[PDB]
């Protein structure tokens, strides 16, 4: 009856959000802290091999929101300062004798979660290490003076209060004033002005404004300085050297420019941001930087920007005289779009994707020698021209390591296709041209990558042929006709308005850059692309494809008989036309019946069935399909040249997202209302509606457990279990379902399902990530288990407590108060404390040490 | 309490609310790491360029008054 | 009004008392005036007060001008009846009218320093503090160029002390305005030809530089050496003693890192440490003994080699001062990589134990500490073994503070290193030494006891062959006059007792427990706590079926006990009466563990935390020797007898009885005293019901259903103080059971506590208020969003300032959580009110 | 209705407590679960203040702490916990 659930993290998260490099170990070899979202990594690139090596990996059970490295003034070690979503700010020390992250400061400041006025989002620190700045995006700031003590130990100072109401912040960055006082720089706006204007005038006078705030240590205290607007609104801003070498003044990067200003009587020096040269992007559309990165010598420095489409830009600062007169900018090759990059000494990049595989790539040439052009701020231009760029392969850089990354998942389907006796997970993940299938096993994970066109977004099995059926769907995309027929037009009206651009517009037209390293074709709003693919597990074949309409974007894909024909098979695949997600307005959708031959190796067409809302939910049922449309659950049956609907439900809240049947009980899944339970009384032909949920729920994925429990993910990074009353009758309504259990893994979850992971064994319910992680919930087999995992749990709540200040109990419960689940990766924990915590829990748990590891490894064996 | 900024009085106007929950809610969308995920794979853009779009909605996100 | 007047204040407010009108008085009288005004609302004045007049004041600073505002502060600062919280209101207003008065100030900057100068030789801290701070926002608000201006003409004026004065100010100022600021000033003034003062007073500068800023120099560490290392050959002879203190005060300062900066005061030093004597010898060997710390292994093995000759010369000097630099840069030498521990057993050991280690030594304390300290820090590194011989003899001499001395130092060393490192004949000295120390103490010491302690719980096992005689002595030393001395073989009992258990000698240690057990009718109170606390110590260590006296015998002894009023007496009866209770409970009645429990009773009232908490300990291990109905039937009905207070320490033993018994137990008997109708008992059994869940915490998770309908018979109006009670209980079932399933008891719970919302006396709101938190902690956010939701608008205002007070509390309590739950509210024609942002599927 | 809370920014200062205040909590007078460490502010803990009780300004005895109630609710993350009167000025006893 009572479910008790043990959560395990079978593969960690491999996304990536913040990514810093520094001497961690305190010695002359560089490492890279990254954050894995609510795990803390330490990695080592061997410059001789070329490859990265991971050190420490810890769940810190938060989120962790900036990231940042300090060093003090003639110190030998970086320390790492991590702003969480508690209200507390943590810097850490790496000892790599133990190998562990020792805790150096903790403070407190505010409430716990990612709160809008609570400091956490933006970090800052001081160049010189002196102090640090953590901020929120509304108004609060607070700043934090660093020094050491006799014994060269590192020591915090309280708060000093930098606050300013009505407040929003783009960015923060700390200024290299050298050793004056500190300063940070801060993209701001002031909405007061917007929000007391009925008409709307002051949305649009009101403009984004750089703000300088000094820390006077002499009067000790936090002051805004200076504060000038910006005619460009700038998405965040680079710090470049200053004192000794180079000036202080910060660079801002906004949407088409890039502007170098400094405080007193520098002139701003703002450069357009090039662009590309017969770009098939949108038009309209702008551009802006992702990611930023220095890289200081003895003699010169320089940044490396990147773009929306990956391009990698190298910019050098020409200064003359403590005051800059030019900025220069100089193609560099290009890489997958990236979140941070790490420009190493010793000779290597670092760079971590957005999403997918990551990146160790050598450096071969600076570009300095090359004789690819150069563009500099003084350069006359026309105020609509720009410059203008022609992509190339990498010539600078050279690919010395790849790292495997799942994120992001979008969809898992475990089972052994291939005969073998462990089944093997099938996860469609990957994004935009980076898109994949891959197969994992085990015997850690082992991986087989397929590579696909689109986002992947559902697959389904056919259990004939053992063969996947695959819809790739993505927005703001174009179809490989509309790719071709926008090149075509392109160079038609090349030739128009010399004539060597004939020849210019054929070398264009023969050249097609490989979407997968210089992005896809990105332009229009409401423009989609949409494949649906066949391909064999086993091999990373592809056995048939079909291209859909340039408005058309499948989101639901099944395959199934009907018993109106045979045993001869059939796939459906539901597409939306013209689809606008904001501000939401859609013109319908199709439901593509097709027939399915050559025992599952190629779609054959049958028809195209019209319909009101976009068909997000297909799933066969007894010999007809059980299809979603919007608010309306419809039974179809197959028809000769249409899909006819035999019975409807229209009382649906919102909007249908998945349903699952088991007998005769419909499970479904609404966008913010959660589980919906309609039953189809075959007599008469009626789906009637007998219960719902108490709750609000986002719902992602779902699997039923039993006949009367449910188990769903949220959006918000939840996973829930609900159960019907025992006695509900199918014909009384207004019967309400009670939640059993309720969860925060800290990741959105987007896969679920019931399966033994290994032949033998036991049951679990394995879940996937959407920031590329696998985990698993295990029923417990007897309650006095329960009752140690429960102690356990009690004492390292309170004895190895999170690493970012965080209480795991209030994290495990972000939404929903945490019911019936033990969090086992805080368990295993217990062989990284200290030798006396282990023996005084162990006493405490009246057993050894070695007894408490053994018992935490059956688990790890019984999955 | 009045100065922590989301709380209401009885004279609080529904655009007043709405306001701030739509702020904390993109506030919380750009602390999220997964959220933004999710957004950024909806919309083929990057994160920075939802972050963006993000913080220039947060103007005024519901409307004028 | 006018606020309250001390005597002293009149001279500074007579002006005050007399009543005139505005227009009669002349403008420059009225800004004296005001002035007055707002000074006194500062100075005696509610926060208000103080907070009205610091914003008028400062408001209208640069309308007033500095004349009259220093005028009228400075002389308030000099009033010898200052209090110092009177200094610190001046201090800061001082600094908030600086920040507004830039360079309003320059006329008056001297009438400010003459007067602000003396505190930063204070004797008091804080004073100096705010004298720096307040010279800092004055060196902020003037220029650089002003203070120097100020400041300038008293460099080398005769008196020294006026001279050590300006060069404080001077730091104070360049840790205000910057080191660069004041860099070319300084090396100026350090090469100045015009006067050896000048020099003086320039390195003095840098020297209050180095000791006010310590770690945060490092940056600008060369430049203040190279701009004062000249200072050390210069002919005039106090220079070059103040450049030594200076290099000495900078190395401190940049401990450990930065001695590269230090590159050019090697070999000066190196010389003058051959050349100079006297007081700059001192001075030399104190700037090198602070900068040998900071260097490379072999480069500080070579520069200790080459100054150990005189260092080892002047250990014999007359000068105390002299003596104490040359301990200090012993300690600091042997506390460095690079100093082998051999070389310094051979060449640096035998002078230092044949000059320093004398009895005229031991009298003085502040040379008694440091001899202490570096003779330990010695140990660290040479051995334990090699310093504890050569001052074990002296155990036995005729001056006991010398033998004071050298326990301190053997207790400290075989602490921190243990017994590893000591053979047989060194051990036996120790015993014989120790023995001979504890036997012949005219003052009792609390050094012999810790050293005998320290050296017995290190040897371990190794410290049976002495047992015997130590057991001869400590009993003949429990015969005696004085009771500290009784007191002091307790407390070495007590803390022997383990090691004695490890050796073997229960024989022995049953005889100390029986001595200790005829004792127990002594009158001192201090010696008989001792006592009682190493009668638990014997207790714990042989077992209490072996244990003489039996239990049976040993606890109606300790009963009366209890009656005691000594603190001391208390705590160490009760921690024996636990001890007892948890692992001897069976050779005790129950009627003895009642009486014990009702003269233990009331000692849950005692002001002491320790005291109280032993007694909850103890009252919680009798509680589970014993069934739990006689105690619980007995409370009930003390309960009931009792009101008020008196009745609190009832409440905390029912909730200690829930606790170590189930509260199967204990509720089902406390909600049937609920069910007759006197209303004291009802408002009894509902604050016990709240203390009990209170105090269980997790424990409650089973007993929710139990106790439901007793609550929402008290949720309705069965008296008012009933519904806030109710309403406390709730608050801290939620708080307890958070994170255990028990939402729907809770859920059901929160409908009848929400009715009690629309309530006007301000305690039982209060309560609501808690109960309703509670509740939304351990069922969520969403759905107390929910209940909320029902009347955030709604025509009654009433109802509408309830539900957004209500709602306020949630918001602030969880607003990150209610992103997930606000519901859907629909655009409209002007409006986009719809998140299109969530309503994304992929 | 005179005794007010400080609720400034807390700092490094540890809170203290003097005998008779030794166990309770400084929000709610509780002694049940001694939980987090108490914060208080660089004002409330300078001059004759350092190391005076929070809650009533005795001689402080041994460190102040939040109770587990308040720190499940987060009670701790609130301001400066030292109780300061609107009725008295910083000389009166
Ligand atoms: C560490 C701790 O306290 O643990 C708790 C669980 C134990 C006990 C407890 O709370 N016990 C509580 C706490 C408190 C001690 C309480 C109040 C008693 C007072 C104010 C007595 C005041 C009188 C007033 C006058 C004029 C003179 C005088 O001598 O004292 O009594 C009650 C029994
Ligand atoms: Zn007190
Ligand atoms: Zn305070
Ligand atoms: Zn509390």
């Amino acid at each position: 009856r009572h479910m008790f659930l043990y959560n395990l993290t079978l593969q960690r998260a491999t996304g990536i959000s913040f990514a810093i490099h520094g001497n961690f170990s305190g010695t002359k070899q560089q490492e890279i802290v990254v954050s894995r979202g609510k795990i803390l990594e330490l990695l080592r690139p061997d410059p001789n091999t070329g490859k990265v090596h991971t050190l420490l990996t810890v769940e810190v059970f938060g989120v962790i929101r900036s990231l940042m490295a300090f060093r003090l003034t003639g110190g030998t070690k970086d320390y790492i300062v991590v702003g969480s979503d508690s209200g507390r700010i943590v810097i850490l020390e790496y000892q790599p004798s133990k190998n562990m992250f020792e805790k150096i400061h903790q403070e407190t400041f505010g409430k716990s979660g990612c709160r809008r006025i609570v400091p956490g989002q933006f970090l800052a620190v001081d160049p010189k290490g002196r102090a640090v700045m953590i901020s929120a995006i509304e108004k609060q700031k607070l700043v934090y003076i660093l020094n050491r003590d006799a014994a060269a130990r590192l020591t915090i100072s309280s708060p000093l209060e930098a606050h300013k109401a009505n407040t929003l912040v783009y960015h923060v960055v700390g200024v290299d004033v050298g050793f004056e006082n500190p300063m940070f720089a801060c993209l701001e706006m002031d909405y007061e002005e917007a929000d007391n204007d009925p008409t709307g005038e002051a949305a649009a006078n009101t403009q984004q404004t750089l703000t300088f705030y000094e820390l006077d240590l002499g009067l000790n205290h936090v002051v805004r300085k200076y504060s000038e607007p910006l005619e460009e609104h700038g998405n965040f801003l680079i710090t470049v050297p200053g004192g000794s070498d180079g000036p202080s003044g910060v660079l801002i990067c906004s949407e088409n420019y890039i502007t170098y200003k400094n405080f007193g009587d520098q002139p701003d020096i703002r450069c357009p941001i090039p662009r590309r040269r017969n770009d098939l992007d949108d038009p309209e559309r702008g551009m802006i930087f992702v990611c930023s990165a220095t890289h200081k010598t003895k003699s010169m420095f320089f940044f490396l920007a990147q773009t929306e489409q990956g391009d990698i830009f190298k910019i050098t600062l020409e200064t003359d005289e403590d005051m800059v007169t030019e900025i220069r900018l100089k193609y560099f090759d290009t890489v997958p779009v990236a979140a941070a990059m790490c420009v190493l000494k010793t000779g290597f990049l670092f760079v971590a994707s957005e999403f997918g595989n990551h990146y160790l790539y050598q450096i071969a040439h600076l570009g300095d020698d090359d004789e690819e052009p150069e563009f500099s701020s003084a350069m006359p231009l026309e105020e609509g021209d720009t410059f203008f760029f022609q992509p190339r392969p990498l010539k600078n850089l050279v690919l010395v390591d790849e790292l495997d990354s799942l994120s992001p998942i979008l969809f898992c389907q475990i089972a052994d296709l291939a005969n073998e006796d462990t089944p093997q997970l099938y996860v469609a993940c990957g994004r935009g041209p980076r898109s994949s299938l891959r197969v994992l096993r085990h015997g850690v994970f082992n991986q087989v990558a397929f590579p696909l066109q689109y986002t992947p977004r559902k697959f389904v099995i056919h259990p004939e042929s053992n063969n996947l059926i695959i819809i790739e769907t993505d927005h703001n995309a174009y179809t490989e006709a509309t790719k071709a027929q926008r090149k075509q037009q392109m160079a038609e009206e090349m030739v128009e308005a010399r004539e060597l651009a004939a020849e210019m517009a054929a070398a264009f037209l023969n050249e097609n850059l490989p979407e997968s390293i210089f992005g896809a074709p990105k332009a229009g709003n409401g423009q989609w692309a949409s494949v649906i693919r066949v391909m064999n597990p086993i091999q990373g074949n592809t056995l048939d494809l079909v291209q859909l309409e340039q408005n058309e974007a499948a989101f639901s894909v099944a395959v199934c008989r009907f018993s109106n024909t045979g045993e001869d098979w059939y796939v459906l695949v539901g597409v939306a036309k013209d689809l606008i997600l904001n501000p939401r307005s859609v013109a319908g959708g199709f439901v593509y019946t097709y027939k399915l031959v050559n025992n599952g190796e190629k779609l054959e067409f049958l028809h195209k069935t019209p319909v009101e809302e976009v068909p997000a939910a297909i799933a066969p049922f007894q010999g007809r399909v059980l299809i979603g449309v919007g608010k309306l659950l419809r039974v179809y049956d197959l028809g000769k040249k249409k899909l006819l609907r035999k019975c409807e439900n229209k009382h649906i809240a919102n909007y249908i997202s998945g349903i699952q049947t088991i007998g005769h009980r419909v499970i479904v899944s609404d966008v913010q209302e959660s589980f919906i339970w309609v039953r189809y009384k075959r007599n008469e032909n009626q789906l009637i509606i007998f219960a719902d949920d108490t709750y609000p729920r986002w719902v992602t994925t779902a699997s039923l457990l039993d006949y009367d429990t449910v188990a769903g993910a949220d959006k918000f990074g939840n996973i829930c279990v609900v159960r019907l009353p025992p006695n509900t009758n199918d014909e009384v309504d207004s019967q309400k379902a009670e939640v059993i259990m309720n969860y925060h893994v800290g990741e959105t979850v987007l896969s679920l399902q019931k399966t033994t992971l290994i032949p033998g064994g036991s049951e679990s319910l394995v879940y996937t990530t959407l920031s590329g992680g696998i985990g698993i919930l295990v029923p417990f087999t007897s309650h006095e288990d329960h009752d140690f995992f429960q102690h356990v749990e009690m004492h390292l709540r309170s004895e190895h407590p999170p690493l970012c200040g965080r209480d795991h109990l209030s994290f495990r419960s972000y939404y929903f108060p945490v019911k019936n689940v033990i969090d086992g990766d805080l368990c295993e924990q217990f062989n990284s404390m200290e030798p006396n915590k282990q023996k005084n829990v162990s006493e405490e748990l009246d057993r050894t040490p070695p007894e408490v590891s053994k018992k935490l490894e059956d688990i790890r064996t019984r999955y | 309490q009045s100065k922590y900024i989301g709380t209401g009085h009885a004279d609080t106007t529904k655009w007043e609310w709405l306001v701030n929950q739509h702020r904390d809610s993109y506030c919380s969308y750009m602390g999220h790491f997964d959220l933004l995920n999710y957004f950024a794979i909806a919309e083929n853009e990057s994160k920075a360029r939802v972050r963006f779009n993000l913080m220039e909605k947060m103007l005024q996100p519901c409307g004028p008054p | 009004n006018l606020p309250f007047l001390k005597p002293d204040d009149i001279q500074y407010f007579d002006k005050l008392l007399v009543d005139v009108d505005e227009s009669t008085l002349s403008p420059e009288e009225q800004k004296e005036r005001k002035i007055m005004k707002l000074l006194l609302k500062i100075k005696n004045g509610t926060p208000p007060m103080r907070k009205a007049a610091l914003r008028q004041i400062t408001d209208k600073a640069r309308e007033f001008g500095a004349g009259p505002l220093f005028n009228q502060i400075l002389p308030l600062l000099m009033s010898p009846t200052l209090e110092d919280q009177e200094r610190h209101l001046l201090v800061k207003v001082i600094d908030r009218i600086l920040y507004k008065l830039d360079d309003l100030v320059r006329p008056y900057v001297h009438k400010i320093l003459v007067v602000i100068e003396p505190l930063l030789i204070d004797e008091d801290y804080y004073a100096r503090v705010e004298g720096r701070e307040i010279i800092s926002n004055l060196a902020k608000a003037a220029g650089l160029a002003t203070m120097i201006s100020t400041m300038r003409p008293d460099i080398d004026n005769m008196d020294e002390y006026v001279r050590n004065t300006t060069a404080r100010a001077f730091a104070v100022v360049a840790s205000a305005l910057g080191i660069p600021s004041l860099l070319p000033f300084l090396k100026a003034v350090c090469k100045s030809k015009k006067s050896w003062q000048a020099r003086h007073t320039g390195i003095k500068i840098v020297q209050q530089i180095a000791i006010l800023m310590g770690c945060a120099i490092l940056p600008h560490l060369r430049s203040l050496v190279e701009i004062i290392e000249h200072g050390l050959v210069d002919e005039q002879q106090k220079v070059r003693t103040i450049s030594a203190l200076a290099i000495a005060a900078l190395a401190e300062a940049a401990t450990p890192y930065g001695i590269e900066s230090f590159d050019s005061v090697l070999k000066p030093l190196w010389k003058g440490i051959r050349q100079h004597r006297g007081k700059g010898l001192a001075a030399f060997l104190k700037a090198i003994g602070y900068l040998i710390p900071l260097m490379d292994a072999e480069y500080a093995n070579y520069y200790t080699r080459e100054v150990m000759l005189i260092l080892i010369r002047e250990f014999q000097s007359p000068d105390e001062e002299m003596k104490k630099i040359v301990l200090k840069v012993v300690k600091q030498c042997c506390g460095t990589d690079g100093v082998e521990a051999n070389y310094i057993k051979t060449e640096i050991l035998p002078p230092f134990f044949k000059h320093f280690w004398q009895h005229r030594m031991a009298l003085d304390r502040r040379n008694y500490r440091q001899l202490v300290d570096t003779t330990v820090e010695l140990a660290n590194k040479v051995g334990a073994a090699e310093i504890i011989s050569r001052i074990v003899d002296d155990l036995k001499d005729e001056a006991e503070q010398y033998r004071k001395m050298v326990m301190e130092t053997i207790e400290k060393i075989m602490g921190n290193l243990g017994a590893a490192d000591i053979d047989h004949k060194l051990e036996e000295q120790l015993i014989d030494g120790i023995l001979y120390a504890f036997q012949e103490q005219t003052t009792e010491d609390s050094v012999m006891l810790n050293g005998f302690g320290t050296v017995v719980n290190a040897l371990g096992k190794r410290v049976k062959p002495y047992l015997p005689q130590i057991c001869g002595t400590v009993l003949w030393r429990l015969n005696n006059k004085s009771a500290k001395v009784r007191q002091q073989a307790a407390d070495l009992i007590s803390r022997t007792a383990v090691v004695m258990k490890t050796c073997q000698e229960e024989k022995l240690m049953g005889h100390l427990g029986v001595v200790l057990y005829e004792y127990l009718g002594e009158e001192y109170p201090e010696v008989l706590g001792s006592i009682l606390g190493a009668l638990k110590a014997i207790v714990n260590v042989i077992g209490m079926h072996k244990m003489t006296p039996p239990i049976k015998d040993l606890l109606p002894r300790l009963t009366p006990i209890l009656k005691n009023r000594h603190e001391k007496v208390q705590e160490n009866c009760i921690d024996l009466v636990g001890r007892i209770a948890d692992r001897g409970a069976e050779y005790v009645s129950a009627r003895e563990w009642m009486r014990i429990c009702f003269e233990l009773l009331e000692l849950l009232k005692a002001h002491k935390k320790a005291i109280r908490r032993a007694t909850v300990n103890t009252f919680g291990y009798i509680a589970k020797a014993i069934g739990p109905h006689d105690v619980l039937a007995t409370l009930l009905n003390n309960l009931k007898v009792q009101e008020r207070q008196n009745r609190v320490c009832t409440t905390v033993a029912i909730a200690i009885v829930a606790e170590t018994c189930s509260p199967f137990t204990v509720l089902p008997a406390l909600m049937n005293e609920y069910r007759v109708p006197e209303l004291n008992v009802q408002n009894g059994v509902l604050k016990s019901l709240s203390f009990l869940f209170e105090y269980i915490g997790e424990m409650g998770k089973d007993y929710i259903y139990a106790v439901t309908p007793l609550l929402e018979d008290a949720l309705m109006d069965r008296d008012l103080v009933h519904r806030q009670t109710a309403s406390a209980v709730v608050q801290h079932m939620s708080l307890g059971v958070y994170g255990f399933g028990c939402e729907d008891s809770l859920n059901h719970l929160l409908n009848y506590v929400w009715p009690n919302v629309f309530e006007t006396s301000p305690h039982v709101i209060q309560a609501v208020m808690g109960a309703l938190e509670g509740l939304r902690v351990a069922i969520g956010p969403c759905r107390m969003l929910q209940y909320c939701l029902q009347g955030l608008f709604h025509p009654a205002r009433k109802v509408r300032d309830v539900y957004w007070k209500i709602y306020n509390s949630i918001y602030i309590g969880s607003q990150d959580a209610l992103i997930a739950h606000y519901p859907r509210i629909y655009n409209d024609d002007k409006n986009t009110y719809i998140r299109y942002e969530l309503d994304y599927i992929l | 209705p005179d005794l007010i809370f400080c609720r400034k920014q807390a700092g490094v200062a540890i809170g203290r407590l003097c005998e008779k205040c030794d166990g309770k909590c400084v929000i709610c007078d509780s002694y049940v679960r001694p939980c987090t460490l108490v914060r208080i502010c660089d004002e409330c803990n300078y001059g004759s203040y350092q190391g005076r009780c929070v809650i009533c300004g005795g001689p402080g005895v041994s460190d102040a702490y939040y109770c587990k109630e308040c720190t499940i609710q987060e009670k701790d993350r609130d301001g400066c916990p030292k109780i300061v009167n609107l009725g008295s000025s910083k000389t009166d006893l």
